[PDB]
């Protein structure tokens, strides 16, 4: 008795390998595609072509909830970038066709669900498609900065992110027609004290890409293959005191002597 | 009932906007139907009509469509009584930008931002709206990395130096904001910062360190200036031609640890967690994977807030996957990245 | 308001928030020229013997264009068979060539002189021995096993990104028979053979081993190029010595140990170290380790060109806090019957050189791979150590606190990891 | 030989199957020659996209000339851009005692009004059903006679057509398949576990030769696809077999697995050849055996370190997204 000769003429379909544990519910699979920007973005991302260095790819947000004012729950999250696999070895998708409630009795494993029906005629298996294009997330996540307690970031999120008209009027009416102190800290304008911030912080907003490389660099503790030595202890502490006497006085009061690393 | 409430509210306002739009004396290329209506038109003041046009455009973009939001603001930009008032044109440009932010049109965003920066010269709240409007993705990096943006900001920085020293600087932008008061001749930290970002975000690390050191002289105890210096040294040290590689990495770690001390001491637990996460990510960037796992573990084990835990788990998964420890990667996946 | 509103609310919630909300195991819809074989064999014969495709001589075998159609058709043909097909051709050629030399069907001088005509005639005359139809499967699993005894079988940034995207990470639920005892004993024969051949009237460790097994292992080592053989003297090939000499850099660990002690004494004495030039590759380990532990404070000697962005750096201890680790305990080296481990010789003594090399080698692979498991680690060291020998090395390193066990049985390098032994 | 792939498909969902009316009368005026319901309007368009996605599309389509069958092939003919021919030989079955009458199908001249440019007349029928209706024995003999004549007409009327589509009826589909395979009667099971050719709404089969003119009577046909219905948003419905007494139209916990064929290098792609066939044995075991064309393979059961989502609608209101998590990684095998 020969084993059934199934077709491989089948449709070729795209795939997405998420570095997430997506449960079987519609709510879960829906939330997962929303983290990538919706089904339009995912389908478009499979159609990108050209040198891998240039591909914009798909952007994944690990935090993407929405607050009561409709603003993003984590404005500023730099995304995990995914790209199409350059050479995806083709694989066949098989449909396994169990009786109702077989999967749960087998601790949700398909292996055990096959083995627990070894002699049955009910358990159909058939090939359904070949996959030959896949997006994988594989580069590191960028440096993340938290703006939850930065005064100007809260004013921006609660206006330009919420689209609330009361907040938007209050915001634009507060923007000076001309700024007389562009040299001074923005905290002098934004009075709000509900947030702990030091006056040494200028509320400088963070850049859209901090790690200019998605993969770790090859330092490997190797040097690249491609004079204070004469000074006295008093001369060295005097040079430090030229910029800040506090560190110089602290050093003189504590240290016993310099050493050249030779 | 919020989505339906927005639809019902839009449905009441659409009627009022139909009754105001059917006055073709304003909308220059239902006829020239209105003459001599001094301050109120069809029973409401021109101020109330301006307010209805803006509130409608925002509710339309929030609950129904971004392009429909722009069509409403574009009608506002064409109305003479709105165009003729300096307070209204200011408001109109910001409401337009806010709708543009929700569509991925890079060129539109870039042109709106350039318009506001030409108008409100040297203004701090506007410079922050510029950077915050550019916080995420390749679309915003394309804006900051463009040579157009590097030249534009160089010219405003030269114009500020002209106001700061009372002299003509070659290629300076015209001084539209003559209201500046800077008796101690200070830099504008925001201009020097944004210029350092434009260079950094276009791989000019040597140039980024110059303007960042010029910020250190004014604001040495700022978390971001410190971080951006540390990362500049690390990336700089990794280029082909840099001899002194080890020494530059030690300088990198010096500034990252300064950021670390600043964040961990003067702010709440959210920032403490951030400090541990970012510092770990720096060791990862360098390739010192063994040290990175300590910091990521602190992010996971010491604190309660889950937002950064996902990132700490994700990078740890990449490390453990390369180390062949698939079982730990799967435990992390279920514990932190589950849906 | 009547009960109908409460029931409509209850129904809307039941229709949208039920515990058994719509799954995917059901409801799977979600809304939002004829000599081409002679050419292949000529590429295999040339690239296997001479290590390269000798196109100049292949052109003189089967008449075609000067390089172009041969090179184009070969390049087009290989992509239809892939690495799997290439290995099938190479494995078959190697098998035919050893059988031919074993039966003397060619004289070795003809191989050296590259007589492609004779060499291709060898596969020709061998292919005349068997024929078969494309295979088929029976519906009963056992029946296939009865009918057939089937046989099982550092770079640039963009190349790393390409490679990292192709890999799949998967957790093995099951496979064929574990066969652990035979595999373990076979590797124990590898350990004992290597432990003989690495340096030096009886052998003790092989006494209990079956006399049939030794033949298979010495043969496998010959195929894997690990040995040479004079008329009755085996020798190790330079691969085992070189892998230990390159990966076992214990002379560097000796320098790192001295440098850590100098730094510890200076910093505890309240001195400050000043750096103005690049620390060497060894001083790099010990400095980043101390910095990473938050034990050292850093300050900078300011200046006033490019050089202003790279001023001399000063380092010092934060307070009364200690830098030296606690005194060493008597963690004994794992030892046994003579030759039973790579580091144990015939007089039953520790080879201090080999022990210093293997401990350095195992720590070197665990540094950059935090969490590495014993199974993964054996794969990277297969040309040197058996799994049992790595269980011995990892246990000793855990007892000396050089490593910490991650959850799920992985190894992770602790601070002060370079402090293994005094030397240099 | 020319014809080497035969496709057979059941017509769409009939208007008389709905839970409530008003049920529309036959527009062709022939008894029981009812129109397709909205389910048939959608599902015939699905099958057109599905057949367009396969890299082995038909080059000619033969309809049983009943209105429901020609209506079913109309979107196929439009979207695939292929010629349609009548063939009454693949016609419906009616038992001899049918009341009120045995219906006879409409002709090309009137069908041309309902199907302008879709239908073509350069093919007369190979043979035709008895006007007094047919016993199941005479019915099966009709299909037994049909096949050897039909292919010898197809391969001479057309010089190079290799793949053909038949659109037809539940009894006809099963009888055509069983006779193409050669069984003594169409009530037999294909195998001792009791499988039969399925025949639900829009259900499709594929028949192919195993791996110069050789008689069609001498060739052996393999049933390589046997009631494929994955491309239907409502799945297979209204299934029927010769075990049913009545004439046609008058709990499945599915999970997905990926079988991967990793190549020993990163700079290259493992490609499955176009005309290949799959066989397996032992999925219940920890080392299943798989055939994919010429090569044999042995697996290993593995769980993915993440979740893989596949989008079948995105082939080269709702998406049929598959979750993939268990995998069978195939290592090569040498026969010994």
């Amino acid at each position: 008795l020969i084993a059934d000769e199934f077709t491989l003429d089948l449709p070729r379909i795209p795939s997405l390998e998420l570095p997430l544990n997506v449960s079987t519910k519609h709510s879960s699979i829906q939330k997962a595609i929303k983290m990538c920007g919706g089904i339009e973005k995912v389908k478009e991302a499979f159609k990108e072509h050209g040198p891998i260095e240039s591909q914009h790819g798909l952007q994944l947000y690990l935090n993407d909830d929405t607050d009561s004012d409709g603003s993003k729950s984590y404005f500023n999250e730099h995304p995990v970038i995914g790209k199409r696999v350059p050479f995806r070895d083709e694989s066949v998708i098989l449909k396994v066709t169990m009786p109702k409630g077989t999967l749960s009795k087998n601790n949700n494993s398909v292996k055990d669900s096959i083995k627990s029906l070894k002699d049955s005629n009910k358990l159909r298996v058939t090939p359904v498609s070949i996959v030959d294009n896949t997006i994988k997330f594989r580069e590191m996540s960028d440096f993340q900065i938290k703006l939850d307690n930065v005064p100007s970031a809260r004013e921006f999120k609660s206006s330009f992110g919420s689209l609330e008209w009361n907040n938007f009027k209050s915001f634009v009416n507060s923007v000076p027609d001309n700024d007389s102190q562009p040299q001074e800290n923005i905290g002098n304008l934004i009075l709000d004290r509900s947030v702990k911030i030091p006056s040494t912080d200028f509320q400088l907003p963070p850049p859209p890409k901090l790690s200019m490389v998605g993969f770790p660099l090859l330092y490997k503790y190797k040097a690249n293959p491609f004079d204070v030595k004469t000074a006295s202890f008093q001369d060295i502490i005097n040079k430090i005191a030229k910029l800040d006497p506090k560190t110089a006085e602290t050093m003189k009061s504590e240290l016993k002597g310099f050493v050249d690393e030779v | 009932n919020e989505a339906k409430q927005a639809s019902i509210w839009i449905n009441t306002v659409s009627e009022l906007v139909d009754i105001f739009s059917s006055v073709k004396n304003f909308f220059m290329k239902e006829e020239r139907v209105t003459l001599t209506s001094a301050t109120e038109l069809r029973g409401l003041s021109y101020e109330q009509w301006f307010e209805l046009f803006m509130e409608l455009s925002l509710v339309i973009a929030k609950y129904q469509s971004v392009e429909d939001g722009l069509s409403v603001v574009e009608t506002a930009q064409e109305v003479n009584v709105f165009f003729q008032d300096p307070e209204r044109v200011k408001m109109m440009k910001f409401v337009k930008l806010a709708i543009v932010l929700q569509m991925d049109d890079e060129e539109e965003l870039a042109e709106n931002l350039r318009g506001l920066l030409n108008q409100f010269q040297f203004n701090r709240k506007v410079l922050q709206v510029f950077m915050y409007s550019l916080c995420r993705g390749p679309s915003s990096l394309n804006i900051l990395s463009s040579t157009i943006q590097q030249k534009f900001f160089l010219r405003q920085l030269k114009a500020f130096d002209s106001c700061r020293y009372n002299t003509e600087v070659n290629g300076q932008a015209s001084i539209t904001n003559k209201e500046v008061y800077n008796p101690n001749k200070k830099s504008s930290p925001y201009l020097y910062y944004i210029y350092a970002v434009l260079l950094y975000s276009s791989r000019g690390f040597l140039s980024a360190l110059q303007y960042l050191t010029r910020l250190e002289e004014d604001i040495p105890d700022d978390p971001m200036v410190n971080l951006l210096m540390g990362l500049s040294h690390i990336h700089r040290a990794m280029q082909r031609l840099t001899a002194q590689r080890h020494f530059q990495i030690f300088h990198g770690l010096r500034y990252l640890y300064r950021y670390h001390k600043i964040r961990k001491s003067l702010y709440t637990d959210l920032e403490k967690q951030e400090a541990d996460y970012n510092l770990g990510r720096a060791f990862h960037l360098i390739g010192l994977v063994s040290i990175a796992i300590e910091y990521y573990n602190r992010v996971l084990e010491n604190y309660d807030d889950g937002k950064l835990k996902k990132h700490a788990a994700y990078n740890s998964i990449i490390i453990y996957q390369q180390s062949g420890n698939v079982e730990l990667a799967d435990h992390l996946m279920e514990k932190y990245l589950s849906i | 308001v009547g009960e109908d509103a409460i029931q409509r609310y209850i129904l809307k919630e039941k229709d949208s928030k039920k515990a058994t909300f719509t799954d995917v195991i059901h409801d799977t819809e979600i809304y939002f020229k004829d000599g081409v074989q002679a050419l292949i064999r000529a590429v295999v014969v040339t690239k296997s013997i001479k290590n390269e495709i000798m196109w100049d001589k292949i052109t003189k075998l089967f008449p075609n264009n000067s390089l172009d159609n041969l090179k184009k058709k070969w390049t087009a043909r290989r992509v239809r068979m892939g690495h799997s097909g290439w290995r099938a051709y190479v494995d078959k050629w190697k098998k035919m060539l050893v059988l031919a030399i074993k039966s003397e069907k060619i004289s070795l001088r003809d191989v050296e002189e590259l007589d492609l005509i004779k060499l291709l005639d060898i596969w020709t005359s061998f292919d005349e021995k068997e024929i078969k139809r494309p295979l088929f499967l029976y519906k009963n699993y056992e029946e296939n096993r009865k009918k057939f005894t089937l046989v099982r079988d550092m770079s640039s940034m963009i190349q790393r990104e390409i490679s990292s995207l192709k890999k799949t990470y998967t957790r093995k639920i099951s496979a064929s028979t574990k066969d652990l005892s035979k595999s373990q004993s076979d590797d124990y024969i590898r350990t004992v053979i290597r432990s003989i051949l690495i340096e030096s009237n009886e052998i003790e460790a092989l006494k209990n081993v079956g006399n049939e097994s030794i033949d298979n292992v010495i043969m496998d080592m010959a195929k894997e190029k690990q040995i040479y053989l004079h008329g009755s003297k085996l020798e190790c090939t330079d691969t085992l010595p070189d892998i230990l000499e390159n990966r076992g850099n214990y002379k560097d660990f000796g320098v790192a140990f001295q440098y850590r002690c100098k730094v510890n004494e200076l910093l505890e004495a309240g001195n400050a170290i000043v750096i103005n030039q690049e620390p060497s590759d060894i001083s790099s380990w010990v400095l980043i380790d101390l910095i990473s532990g938050e034990l050292l404070n850093m300050d900078v000697i300011p200046m006033v060109e490019i050089r202003t962005l790279t001023p001399p750096l000063i380092i010092y201890a934060n307070s009364q806090t200690k830098l030296n680790t606690a005194r060493k305990s008597a963690v004994k080296v794992p030892l046994g019957k003579p030759f039973s481990r790579l580091w144990v010789n015939g007089s039953g003594s520790i080879r201090p050189n080999i022990w210093k090399q293997v401990v350095t080698m195992v720590v070197n692979e665990i540094i950059f791979h935090p969490g590495i498991t014993l199974s993964r680690l054996q794969s990277r060291c297969r040309e040197v150590l058996s799994l049992h020998e790595i269980s011995e090395i990892c246990k000793w390193l855990l007892e000396r606190q050089v490593l910490i066990t991650t959850d799920f049985d992985g190894y992770w390098v602790n601070h002060n990891w370079y402090s293994i032994y005094e030397s240099t | 030989m020319v014809v080497n792939t035969i496709y057979i498909a059941r017509h769409g969902y009939r208007s008389n199957w709905l839970p409530e009316g008003p049920y529309p009368d036959p527009l062709t005026g022939i008894d029981s020659d009812v129109p397709l319901a909205e389910h048939g309007v959608q599902q015939a368009k699905e099958l057109a996209h599905y057949l367009l996605s396969l890299d082995n599309q038909p080059e000619a389509a033969f309809a049983s000339p009943f209105y429901r069958c020609l209506e079913t092939v109309q979107p196929i003919a439009k979207l695939l851009e292929i010629p349609v021919y009548l063939e009454r030989g693949i016609g419906e079955w009616y038992r001899p005692d049918r009341k009120p009458v045995i219906p006879v199908p409409a002709g090309y001249e009137i069908l041309s009004k309902f199907f302008p440019g879709v239908i073509s007349q350069e093919w007369d029928s190979t043979l035709t059903p008895n006007e007094k209706g047919e016993t199941e024995q005479e019915m099966y003999m009709r299909f037994k006679k049909f096949w050897p004549l039909f292919i010898e007409r197809v391969e001479k009327e057309y010089p190079n057509v290799e793949c053909i589509l038949l659109v037809t009826h539940a009894a006809s589909k099963i009888a055509l398949g069983m006779s193409l395979l050669g069984y003594d009667n169409p009530r037999m099971s294909l195998n001792e576990n009791g499988d039969k050719i399925r025949s639900g709404s829009c259900s499709l089969d594929k028949y192919e030769i195993l791996k110069t003119y050789i008689p069609f009577s001498d060739r052996k046909w393999v049933l390589t696809m046997n009631g494929n219905t994955e491309f239907l948003s409502s799945g297979e419905e209204m299934n029927w077999n010769f075990d049913c007494v009545a004439e046609a139209g008058s709990e499945v916990e599915t999970v997905y697995i990926s079988v991967d064929i990793p190549s020993g290098n990163y700079k290259e792609r493992t490609e499955i050849a176009k005309s290949a066939i799959l066989q397996y044995s032992g999925l219940e075991t920890d080392a299943p055996l798989f055939r994919i064309g010429n090569r044999l393979y042995e697996g290993s059961w593995e769980r993915l370190v993440g979740t893989e989502l596949a989008f079948p609608n995105a082939a080269h209101q709702s998406e049929k997204i598959y979750r993939i998590k268990e995998r069978i990684v195939l290592s090569n095998v040498r026969p010994m």
